[PDB]
């Protein structure tokens, strides 16, 4: 089960502090930056939903670490199943490649 | 390209394959193993620890870290959740079916080799 | 003769609270978020004018579960004009 | 000339049921929509100033009317010089030349 | 001496009177409409700087006409002189061809 | 491009065109003609008095109202305001010479037949 | 290298008085100008110091002459880095 | 990895000066200029953390110094995330690669 956590700011750099927090304090995706003007700036991460909770309540704290920064709003929006995908650099491929011998072919266990 | 055949494919076989899903998660109550799907050189299941992919999340830098954390929190009992491993990417086999999991594969009566096999057929007919 | 339904909020997590609930809440079409200024964000759906207000109704309820947001303004047209569809965001 | 009738609201969804009062009390035609910023936001219409004032009195009580609605400011216009139709957004367009019936 | 008259307000309706009265004050050519955000938009005229001061003054008063209108201020900048140039809808060219009938080509006094 | 012609003709006959301006002032001090010019056939000075420009304003519902203040008010002394008869259209040459109007007549030393000839000769050279 | 100078209006109007007068008042290339809400706009001229200096003080006392304008910040760069011409939008 | 260092200010004349001090007083390239409405605008630079926090110092007292400068907010993140690379606009672009140092 996913969700979506949304945090907005008063300020641009209290935006990165929180996304960077969010990203940082649990397994979720930082997926979008969205301004509506007047200063409001939000930034949405995207993951499990005790994941997304997570990540939220360690984005509003570390606003504080911000020398003038201010919180407006944040929210938890539950999402639907989707295939997610995940492109990685092609510098990982010698980290993909091998993670393939680690697998096993047979998925019985007994 | 492969993506979108892979999202026909969970949409067409969803019943079979919340029927593997739940086979698979009797064997491992505790998801000691989480089901995969490796296309290469053809396309067949695999499995791995909880172990083994979150290491490759530290070799990665955190760039899978929302699969990861997918693998860890889906509800067996009524998702599924089935990492594939492709080029250079990764995507997930992730889904809610109707009926559950367990009720999938009481209505197919199909053993997890059945399941395993015919599944691994359709998608290499579909992807060739 | 296609209804619209608007919710206008303080904020941009409130109006994808408002937008997800009134998709959640009754078949309706997204349109779009319409942004005017001083923060004001309107989320606009279309749709039988019993499925507008079910999902009025929920977005308006939704809201308040947000943290920091608030409802500015929400109204319900039943039967716009057709005027309105070739001036106004109110089409897809 | 044609005159011009406009109804500036703090608010959009207030704009549209404007809007849509104004086209339904008289014989108007909605040509324009205007954002400058901080909430302000306009429509306008054409028509013979009768209709105008018709429609804009209309327009104004309806938009009292809306949830939170707030008016900002109202004008009318019986005869605009012809240098503000190809300046201001008040101009006819193709896309409302149907409801154009003269 | 040609000058250029600007009126910004608070309010959309408010710059269309605004417009309207300098164009009907005084012999000026409306030449520009901005917008600069937070409800703030400027009508610009130009013409004969005694002509432009009769515009924006009458301008300002008529305001007053507008349920709401507010001016937030004024200016009157002079300007280089240009070879101005006037293009007219196709319909006047018989007035246009008739004027061409009425002057006279001997600018000589004999 | 006709209407590119004229810039530069304005700029370039600064001082003739001024010597033509004041003369013609000379003949007509109160300002009861003004000075223009008639591109068809071939360019000529024409002239015409300020009723009739206000006139033609009214006709064509106020299209040219700046040109009739610009020509109401230049101080002919300072100022050369000189109105073109376009196609449908209407192009004003109005400038601040350097030397001032009659100065620019006593440095010439031309008549008013001369600096007329002269300009449209030239004038028609940029046109044709 | 070449200086620039800045000064930033509350209103267009007063924005326009500035650039009219500091290009009036010295050999500077007007580059433009730049909005940033609140009704703050900003114009901004180079060339030479000596010059940009010029151009920046025929500014600021020819805006307390228009009837509403307002100043509300200016600032001059005799030789600003290389690397903000990439980033800020000071040349065109 | 690299720092990122963000100076916010009321007004445009302030950050450019913040972005010049910035610059010149330590080994980073300014990457960004934000803006996000209501007056503020934010300059962001790239570096070592230990000349990302000389030049905001240098940024700071230097947008004070301006006359009508107004600082709003500062903040540096020593080592980011490397998904905020490419979402937020703190990233090295094309333009200014010849500034960067290693």
């Amino acid at each position: 089960s996913i969700a979506v956590g949304m945090i907005e700011t008063l300020g641009f750099p209290a935006v990165v502090e929180a996304a960077d927090s969010m990203v940082k304090a649990a397994r979720v995706t930082l997926v979008g930056y969205e301004k509506i003007g007047s200063g409001r700036v939000t930034v949405i991460v995207r993951g499990d939903v005790s994941e997304v909770q997570a990540s939220v309540t360690a984005g509003i704290e570390n606003i504080r670490r911000v020398n003038g920064g201010e919180v407006l709003s944040n929210h938890i929006i539950a999402r639907p199943h989707e295939n997610l995908e995940y492109v990685l650099p092609i510098r990982y491929t010698e980290a993909v490649e091998q993670f393939r011998e680690i697998v096993n072919p047979s998925i019985i266990r007994r | 390209p492969w993506r979108y055949r892979l999202d026909q494919f969970t949409k067409e076989e969803q019943t079979a394959l919340g029927a593997l899903a739940w086979a698979f998660y009797q064997q491992w109550p505790a998801k000691e193993q989480y089901l995969g799907l490796d296309l290469h050189p053809q396309a067949h299941f695999i499995s791995c620890a909880p172990q083994a992919i979150a290491q490759l999340n530290d070799q990665v830098n955190g760039r899978i870290q929302e699969m990861v954390g997918i693998l860890y929190g889906y509800d067996p009992r009524t998702e599924v959740a089935i990492f594939v491993i492709g080029p250079t990417q990764f995507k997930l086999l992730f889904f809610q079916p109707i009926p559950d999991p367990a009720s999938c594969f009481a209505a197919l009566g199909l053993t997890i080799e059945e399941l395993k096999h015919r599944l691994e057929k359709t998608l290499q007919e579909k992807l060739a």
